[PDB]
């Protein structure tokens, strides 16, 4: 029994949001010029991520080398101050995390034009600072910045969002309070399409909603890569207008 | 990683140690007059307690096989082990606590922390007629 | 009269000519007549960019030049290499670009010259002439199938550095010209790499020879006679590089001279590090750019 | 340790899908046949689907519960690969990725899903509970391990029984095995996972901006089939039509409308196989009791 | 501070510290205001312009009529906006079918109820959805409302901004209800909140108390006995503080359970504790400490000086608590306990009968009466009331209001007017509810 | 870094000048320009964000916790993360173990200000994430922490504080925070070249040095922990002690001006 | 738990108990480990405090990494039997160790060659009714004797002396300092902190050279 109010009959959420609404969504480009040529910062609500990309460059060992394409390393940093309650132990080989480290690779095996970057290394650095739930799709949207943040060869935008289900009703952009309150699904959505990169369900879901549930998140996901685009573009105008 | 196993194995196969030798006979520290403490010890016989022992072997300047010297060095350490006098509190403050279920409840048992004496000790009882030695 | 810049800003993570600017995933057109080059991928009509960059339409060739990326190596360029590794008869050496350049064993100026011919004992002395991290002048020959290219030293003018100091910049602000070695009043010399690597040293006679012994081409020696008036004059040219780099300024040899004389306000050379004052001198030259040419 | 296959062989299968053929002899959307056989012990089973062979084991013992959930018993699944089942594998790599790809599934398939009542492991609250163990062994791989280990664990839970208990404070009376019977366990729901296996016959762009969905999805990749696939997807369901987990972790891009159309076909498959377990559990226990009838009349 | 979104939409941070298990756990949330907040009424024509469907694709129903009970000018037509306290005092007055048909529930008022009582919070959740043609309850989410949202002022407690926002909540209302001359009536019980509007501080606002509202009804005589509310021989003790009992629970000091107070002995009862085998008696009128039978309470053992044979530190009591289990194994002298806190009242609506001694025949005015309850184990309740000559040969519903320090018998108020003593219909009725039998007809949300 | 030998002479030449010359030519006691941000992780008791001139980058977080100050000795804990490195590495653990000593509970730390009750107090967590460094990073890291403690608010006690007899469970208000009054220490990296002593060694300056120091500043003075410290290990030379005696006031007569620049609000 | 070792059943616990200018002294010995090429033995006993520890040499071992011009030192501090110093407490000392020997060892004599140093904090009494800081100088002495036993090119018998929570390491008969370590103490006691350290250093190095030249 929860002593609180999940979703109002008057249509409202905890901050008063509707079921089809987002948090405040902020990106940034070239946050760290002195660090790497890929440096981008995310605020999606209180989900705050520093995203860092190194490459395309020489390996540390000739063993870790291919004569066909690039490699992709995922290093996730969950701080012990990432949550309200401070976690005791470190996470650096936690089997929960390694799954995502697998996950973003296979999500991003297929945007990178791998053949045109052979014998070189791409390393993607993650710094999870403030954690607000919706944690999975929070990452991917930070990734899509960071590859463009160096301008690496690719096909498309890739969008990510967790969308939750309170009993019948979809919830775009849940939080961790709502995440522990109901069943949620995250979608790794590619560009403008209807094709998926990531699809992950932990919670128990009745089958019959799911087609409708999947039909929800696309309009959210399309508005994601929407808001990424111009925000890059108004940055992109700021270069040449003052470069030239 | 073989070694600590291999010893323990034939130590069991030595049949040196009945667990009667692990039976601990604790006292209770009588909170006596004007703030003094004497531990009432029972003698010659509600919970029970058991010693569990440990060993560490450090090996320096390995020149060959080690197992026999691993064996034999333990044996002389075995005869030198005193069993320190363990006692519990007279009535420990650490008592039973309850935990609420989603309507029900249970009781944590009282936590009598055994304490070994700073001073008293007894030796160790050995099946001495089975104390082997090693040779390769 | 200070030690450190401590200025405070609390309560925030952060403080917060027309051409086509295109994104990845974006259609350019589907006129089939266009040709498809760099930054471009496609499906039979659909012209699709892949980076953050600009549409370049060359006369039938459409291609996308990005804005962000590493240094692009091209042949015949005058850059600076830091010695990464030694191979079989090969060397590895950083450009700053995507990968290392390679450098053949006989690709270098031998002491005594060509009268010193080949020897297999030379690979027993690879570490003799070269070792790690060292800096030099190199001439970009040609490439491989990928885009990785190689170097050589076909002159006396190319060779291992000494007599000064290194600095480095983004590769963008370095402008192209028909010349790259430059000699500056103060008896000193900039060796602007294209790739973003910058070496200063004292003007040699060979430098003086450009405008009117040979056994010292792997030495770690300098001229022993180095005044502080040399040395402190190095640092004044040193910071004004980073001034223009912080101010995003295309390097003109004259602008440096213009940077140097504008820096004559400040004799305290340590004051050449200020975020404002570098920007102020940066603001000076751009205003001074609005007079001459 | 690297599997080497010719690109000529790579095109070959890719052609066979382009003419709707696959090498095993099944349909695209057809699953292998499953042989379930129990050992004499409870929680002992050998499970076999053609070439892939597995074996698992259920046990339990006495321990205290955590501080974390002081109400509930303890349970965990080991899935340590031995290089016995194929020479690809390290000696017990718990840090390999595919291992984790085998791990987190069965972690979510069982532990976070909760088919098993852990609260029914509480002997006495906070003092003594059960420590229930699930060691998964692989024998020989033709893929479908994560579906096989899905089954063989859930097979094992429906065959294990735990012995008899009597409590008096500390006087906790574990009875002899043969006087007082062992007692089976409480399963909330029965999950069955399904591997889906994905093959672009085209480049990237005709998957990306080629609007025409043209991507072949099959069930239960064989070993050679598995080495060329482009995306990886597993869903899990029950008899009560709820979806346990879904995991598409990247790989090939993939239409949503396919996935629902995929997951419906999962349902009719898994239900028939589920009941086949259910009879065989009964029928073996019937054979246990008919041989128990062949024992007491014998003795 | 606050920030803006491009939809004209506001975003700010509400942040606090969770005090659970004594921890200091800082909790931060973002907060949104919207500008599509409906006024939810019949007469307004612009809040129905902004109403948008839900995920089930519905635009909801705007039910507060143009026609309230109209009263004497300067009331005229009016709506009612409440206090939590007047709800906390008079929750059953709200459930009168005869009156109060059109009430806005403010969101903060909604929350303090959800802060205070869970099944009382059910009833407002019950009434608002089960509002009908007659009686109409809405919930206005005023702190989701942009135009009524306020902040924490400097040097402020949380109570101040509560009253100010409710004042702010009413302030928007009549402004939106100027075009139809339906007023808004703010009801309170707080005398300091009945002080700041005496000067009419900012808003020319309708600040009346309960009775100051009640004294303006056309039919207020029937309802004023549903208004909630020396008498001394000694003084009863009190109940322990919050940090005292939470400080008592972990150490094994304090105990809770249920108590049974005897009918054959009104002043003696025992509990069944989880740590304890035998029913541990609590002896003494002060030791029962003005709780009722069946309630959830929190008890403390008594010293052996008060133990019965058929200190400052809790270092003593625990060792004495061990001696209780010894005395529990005695069954010759067994311990006594007393209550020190009440975990929960098991109060509800109650039905009884009055005392003929308590009533004056010649009087027509307000007077004290005690109610003889139908529960034999529970004592009489002083009822300050007018119409006792009516209700003496009649069945009644009360509800207990409070227990202050002095009163040997509690303050409560009559709620529902039932019918004649040993009439078959009325004796049918209380036979249902005092046996907990639902009888009310199926409501408007049922028949849908 | 890996630098070239011909520089390494000239760099060791120019800095060991008797009119000593930095590669950027500052005065020998100067530091380099930085940027200091805090108060930006609003889930935390305090936050911090500091920017170097070479782009070295760190953030230190402040989370608190209420604890019994009798059952626990260390009331204040430091925990450090460097990006790019294993837990097991050297430079990690030494710097980690250092700042614990620097913030011992009564050495320069005024744990009475941390004290909640006669029974309880505040466990604090100095939690450190370094994005990048090109330096021996330590003296940078203290600086943000100094601002981090100067950017930390704590919820207010409501009830009383004597829990020996009555044993009350302490109560906090839900909005009212008070700033931690504290006098945090500071750390300075030093280096010895020839007969010269530079302040704030940059990485080039850090490379060529014969040896270097770490000096603990607290309370407006020099204090412990103080360690002689290697930067490289190809150029490690010994040292006259008066040079060691020289640097102390050389720190100290320029220390509070850096402090007052940061004691500036 | 740890699947690699024998740690007993988990619910056991170890046993518990409750309450119911001076001279330092050495005994220094070499040549007693046949795995190594340099060994040194140290006894220490001072006033409440008795300490014994072992320093072990392996060198020159090959380096599978790459080319270096010269040698490379590796130092391990490991708990012995009773005293358990903290993990991060250890390596800080290991950091402080390496700095001094990098003003000692002719690494230029030893290209592409490794140095392995194993220090076993074997057993310590502290019967006294910055606890690691009291054991610093004896390490350097224990290392130096073992490094003489492997016979490696060392510039000086360098040693450290202690004065009350302060460690200062010398060369040239104290005429230069090579390693500085300070904890809390007084303020500006440095000049006396020169002295008592120096004379112990003046004591110790003579004790060391006696241990070898007389053998």
């Amino acid at each position: 029994m929860s002593r609180l109010e999940i979703y109002s009959p008057e249509g409202l959420r905890l901050d008063g949001r509707r079921w089809n609404e987002l948090r405040r969504f902020e990106s940034s480009i070239n946050t760290h010029p002195h660090a790497a040529d890929g440096s981008s910062y995310m605020e999606q609500g209180n989900n705050k991520i520093i995203t860092l990309v190194k490459g395309p460059k020489e390996p540390r060992l000739k063993s870790q080398m291919d004569t066909s394409k690039a490699l992709l390393n995922v290093s996730v940093n969950i701080t012990k101050f990432s949550k309200f309650e401070r976690s005791k132990s470190s996470h650096k080989n936690e089997r929960r995390v390694l799954e995502i480290q697998t996950s973003l690779v296979r999500m991003f095996e297929k945007n990178v034009m791998l053949n045109i970057y052979p014998r070189t290394v791409i390393d993607i650095e993650i710094h999870v600072l403030e954690q607000d739930g919706g944690i999975m799709g929070s990452l991917i949207n930070g990734i899509t910045l960071a590859l463009i943040d160096a301008g690496i060869s690719m096909f498309d935008y890739i969008s990510g969002i967790s969308v939750g289900l309170y009993d019948t009703t979809p919830l775009l952009d849940t939080n961790s309070l709502e995440e522990n309150a109901m069943s949620t699904v995250t979608l790794g959505v590619v560009g403008k399409s209807e094709k998926l990169s990531l699809l992950l369900v932990e919670d128990k879901i009745p089958l019959d909603r799911l087609e409708n549930v999947l039909a929800i998140g696309i309009a959210g996901a399309h508005r994601v890569r929407d808001l990424m685009d111009e925000e890059l573009r108004k940055h992109a105008q700021k270069r040449v207008s003052n470069a030239s | 990683m073989t070694i600590s196993q291999k010893l323990h194995d034939s130590i069991l196969h030595s049949r040196i140690l009945p667990k009667k030798a692990l039976k601990v006979k604790a006292g209770v520290r009588s909170a006596n007059e004007d703030g003094t403490f004497s531990v009432l010890y029972p003698d010659e016989l509600k919970r029970k307690w058991s010693y569990v022992l440990y060993a560490k072997i450090v090996v320096l300047s390995r020149t060959g096989p080690v197992f026999d010297l691993c064996w034999n060095s333990l044996m002389y350490a075995l005869q030198s082990v005193k069993l320190p006098r363990a006692f519990i509190d007279e009535r420990a403050s650490d008592l039973r606590m309850t935990i609420r279920t989603r309507g029900r409840s249970a009781t944590i048992r009282e936590t009598y922390e055994i304490i070994c004496d700073q001073t008293k000790s007894v030796p160790l009882m050995i099946n001495a007629k089975n104390i082997a030695f090693a040779s390769n | 009269s200070e030690v450190i810049t401590i200025t405070k800003r609390n309560g925030a993570f952060q403080n917060s000519s027309d051409s086509q600017i295109v994104t990845p995933g974006e259609l350019v057109t589907d006129d089939p007549i266009w040709m498809r080059g760099h930054g471009t991928y496609f499906l039979d009509n659909m012209t699709y960019s892949s980076v953050a960059g600009t549409v370049s339409r060359v006369n039938r060739l459409l291609s996308v030049i990005p804005l962000k990326g590493r240094y692009a190596p091209e042949t015949g360029d005058h850059v600076v290499g830091r010695i990464a590794e030694v191979g079989n008869k090969r060397w590895k050496v950083d450009i700053g670009g995507k990968q290392h350049a390679v450098l053949m064993l006989g690709s270098v100026n031998l002491p005594g010259g060509i009268l010193r011919r080949k020897s297999e004992s030379d690979e027993l002395q690879m570490r003799s002439f070269l070792k790690e991290g060292d800096l030099l002048n190199a001439e970009v020959q040609s490439l491989f199938q990928d885009g990785s290219a190689s170097l050589h030293t076909r002159s006396l003018k190319y060779g291992k550095l000494r007599n000064g100091m290194f600095c480095q910049v983004p590769s963008s602000l370095i402008v192209r010209a028909k010349n790259h070695t430059h000699n500056l009043p103060g008896n000193i010399t900039v060796v602007l790499g294209v790739n973003g690597y910058i070496w200063l040293r004292k003007t040699s006679q060979m430098d003086l020879a450009r405008d009117t012994s040979s056994w010292q081409i792997y030495s770690d020696e300098n001229d022993p006679s180095i005044s502080n008036n040399i040395r402190q004059a190095i640092c004044r040219y040193a910071n004004v590089i980073k001034a223009l780099a912080f101010c995003e300024i295309g390097i003109t040899q004259q602008r440096i001279v213009s940077a140097y004389e504008a820096s004559m306000v400040y004799s305290n050379v340590g004051e050449l590090i200020e975020k404002n004052v570098m920007e102020s001198i940066g603001s000076d030259i751009l205003t001074a750019e609005k007079m001459r040419g | 340790k690297d599997i080497e296959i010719s690109a000529s062989e790579s095109k070959f299968i890719l052609e066979a899908l382009r003419q709707n053929y696959r090498l095993d002899g099944r349909s695209f959307d057809q699953f292998r046949d499953v042989e379930i056989t129990f050992g004499k012990e409870f929680g002992d089973v050998s499970v076999k689907m053609g070439n892939t062979k597995v074996h698992c084991r259920i046990s339990c013992q006495i321990a205290q519960p955590y501080e974390d959930r002081p109400f509930e018993g303890l349970f965990v699944i080991s899935t340590e690969i031995s290089p016995m089942a194929g020479s690809q594998f390290e000696n017990g790599n718990i840090t390999g990725e595919d291992e984790v790809l085998c791990s987190r599934i069965i972690e979510k398939s069982v532990r976070r899903s909760g088919a098993l009542d852990v609260e029914g492991l509480c002997i006495v609250a906070g003092s003594k509970c059960w420590a229930v163990r699930a060691d998964v062994h692989f024998l020989d791989c033709d893929g479908g391990f994560i579906d096989a280990s899905c089954i063989a664990v859930m097979a094992g839970l429906m065959h294990f029984k735990k012995p008899d208990i009597t409590v008096h404070g500390e006087q906790i009376i574990v009875h002899p095995v043969n006087e007082r019977e062992p007692v089976p366990l409480g399963i909330l729901h029965i999950p069955i996972c399904v591997t889906f296996s994905f093959f672009n016959p085209q480049d990237t762009e005709e998957n990306i901006k080629g609007e025409t969905n043209s991507e072949i999805s099959i069930i239960d990749a064989t070993l050679k089939e598995e080495l060329l696939r482009d995306g990886v997807l597993t869903v899990t369901l029950n008899k009560n039509r709820e979806v346990v987990q879904v995991s598409k972790a990247g790989g090939l891009p993939m239409d949503a409308l396919t996935l629902m159309k995929c997951c419906h076909e999962a349902y009719s498959i898994i239900e028939k196989i589920t009941d086949q377990i259910l009879q065989l559990l009964k029928e073996d226990s019937e054979k246990r009791n008919k041989y128990a009838a062949m024992l007491t009349s014998e003795n | 501070r606050r920030k803006r979104l491009a939809d004209g939409l506001s975003v700010t941070q509400k942040v606090f510290v969770r005090s659970r298990n004594g921890g200091a756990t800082k909790i931060v949330r973002e907060h949104y205001l919207r500008s599509d907040i409906p006024c939810l009424s019949r007469s307004c024509t612009k809040c129905p312009q902004i109403v948008v469907p839900d995920a089930q694709n519905e635009l909801p129903k705007f039910i507060l009529s143009d026609s309230p009970l109209e009263l004497s000018a300067p009331i005229g037509k009016h709506y009612v906006v409440l206090d939590t306290n007047v709800v906390l005092q008079a929750i059953d007055l709200l459930e009168n079918p005869n009156c109060f048909f059109d009430v806005i529930v403010p969101q903060i008022v909604l929350d303090e109820v959800r802060n205070k009582s869970y099944p009382v919070y059910t009833r407002l959740r019950t009434l608002c959805r089960d509002s009908d043609d007659h009686k109409r309850f809405i919930v206005f989410h005023n702190e989701f409302s942009e135009h009524t949202f306020v902040e924490r002022l400097p040097n402020e407690t949380i109570n101040d901004r509560n009253d100010r926002a409710i004042r702010k909540t009413c302030q928007w209302y009549s402004e939106h209800l100027k075009p139809y001359d339906i007023n808004v009536v703010l009801v309170t019980n707080d005398r300091l909140n009945r002080e700041a509007a005496t000067k009419e501080v900012e808003s020319n606002i309708i600040t009346k108390s309960l009775v100051q509202y009640i004294e303006l009804l056309p039919n207020a005589d029937d309802i004023r006995d549903s208004i909630p509310q020396t008498f001394s021989d000694f003084t009863f003790p009190e109940y322990y503080s919050t940090a005292r009992v939470m400080g008592g629970l972990k150490n094994g000091v304090l105990y809770q359970g249920n108590i049974q107070i005897s009918e054959y002995n009104f002043l003696e009862g025992s509990v069944s504790l989880p740590r304890f085998s035998k029913p541990v008696l609590i002896v003494g009128q002060k030791n029962l400490n003005r709780a009722f039978n069946g309630d959830q309470v929190i008890v403390e053992l008594l010293p052996q000086s008060e133990w019965k044979a058929p200190v400052i530190s809790d270092k003593q009591r625990r060792l004495l608590a061990k001696d209780a289990m010894i005395a529990q194994r005695s069954k010759k002298i067994q311990p006594t306990a007393k209550v020190v806190y009440i975990q929960r009242r098991s109060w509800r609506q109650y039905v009884g009968q009055l005392a003929p001694s308590s009533v004056d025949p010649q009087s027509s005015s307000t007077q004290n009466v005690f109610v003889i309850l139908m529960d034999k184990c529970l004592p009489k309740v002083r009822i300050r009331t007018r119409r006792a000559a009516e209700l003496l040969d009649k069945r009644i519903v009360i509800s207990i209001d409070s227990w202050p320090t002095t009163h040997k018998y509690p303050l409560g108020h009559f709620v529902r007017d039932l019918g004649t003593i040993e009439s078959a219909q009325a004796e049918t009725e209380a036979l249902l509810l005092e046996h907990d039998v639902e009888y009310r007809p199926f409501s408007k949300k049922v028949l849908e | 870094m890996s630098l070239s030998v011909a520089e390494k002479s000239y760099l060791y030449d120019s800095l060991a000048s008797t009119p000593s010359i930095r590669p950027d030519g500052r005065l020998p006691h100067q530091f380099r320009p930085i940027e200091i941000f805090t108060d930006f992780l609003p889930s935390s008791n305090g936050s911090s964000r500091i920017i170097a001139s070479d782009g070295s980058e760190c953030i230190v977080s402040i989370k608190s916790k209420v604890v019994d100050h009798h059952v626990e000795n260390e009331l204040l804990q430091v925990d450090v993360d460097i990006a790019g490195q294993r837990d097991d590495a050297l430079v990690v653990e030494t710097i980690t173990s250092l700042l614990n000593k620097v913030l011992k509970s009564g050495s320069g730390v005024d744990s009475s200000k941390l004290q909640l009750t006669k029974k309880y107090s505040f466990k604090i967590f100095v939690d450190v994430l370094v994005i990048s460094s090109h330096s021996h990073p330590v003296s940078l890291i203290s600086f943000a922490i100094y601002s981090a403690l100067n950017s930390t608010y704590l919820p207010k006690l409501i009830s009383a504080f004597d829990d020996l007899e009555v044993e009350e469970l302490p109560t906090f208000h839900d909005y009212d925070m008070v700033k931690l009054d504290i006098n945090p220490p500071l750390v300075f990296i030093l280096a010895v070249v020839g007969n010269n002593m530079l302040l704030d060694p940059a990485a080039n300056e850090s490379e060529v040095a014969n040896n270097g120091l770490i000096i603990s500043w607290s309370n407006g003075k020099i204090t412990s922990p103080i360690r002689s410290v290697a930067l490289n290990d190809s150029n490690v030379k010994s040292f006259k002690p008066h040079l060691l005696k020289q640097g102390l006031a050389m720190v100290e007569k320029y220390a509070p001006d850096v402090v007052r620049s940061l004691e500036n609000l | 738990q740890d699947r690699r070792r024998l740690l007993g059943p988990a619910a056991a616990k170890p046993m518990a108990f409750s309450n119911t200018e001076s001279e330092q002294e050495l005994s220094l010995h070499t040549g007693f480990i046949e795995n190594c090429n340099g060994s040194a033995l140290v006894e220490a006993r001072s006033l409440g405090h008795q300490t014994s520890l072992i320093t072990a040499v392996y060198g020159p071992r090959s380096i599978r990494g790459s080319f270096t011009s010269q040698g490379t030192i590796s130092i391990q501090l490991k708990n012995g039997l009773l005293e358990k110093y903290n993990t991060n407490e250890l390596k800080e000392v290991s950091s402080f160790l390496m700095g001094i020997f990098n003003s000692v060892v002719n690494l230029s004599r030893y290209p592409k060659s490794g140095i392995d140093i194993f220090v076993y904090l074997t057993y310590d009494k502290d019967l006294t009714n910055s606890q690691i800081s009291s054991l610093i100088p004896h390490c350097i002495t224990s290392i130096t004797l073992a490094l003489a036993d492997a016979g490696i090119e060392l510039v000086d018998m360098a040693g450290a002396g202690e004065a009350n929570g302060t460690v200062v390491s010398f060369i040239k008969n104290g005429e230069e300092i090579v390693g500085f370590w300070k904890d809390d103490g007084d303020d500006e006691d440095l000049l006396e902190c020169l002295d008592r350290c120096k004379e112990q250093y003046n004591r110790y190095r003579d004790l060391m050279i006696s241990c070898l030249m007389n053998q």
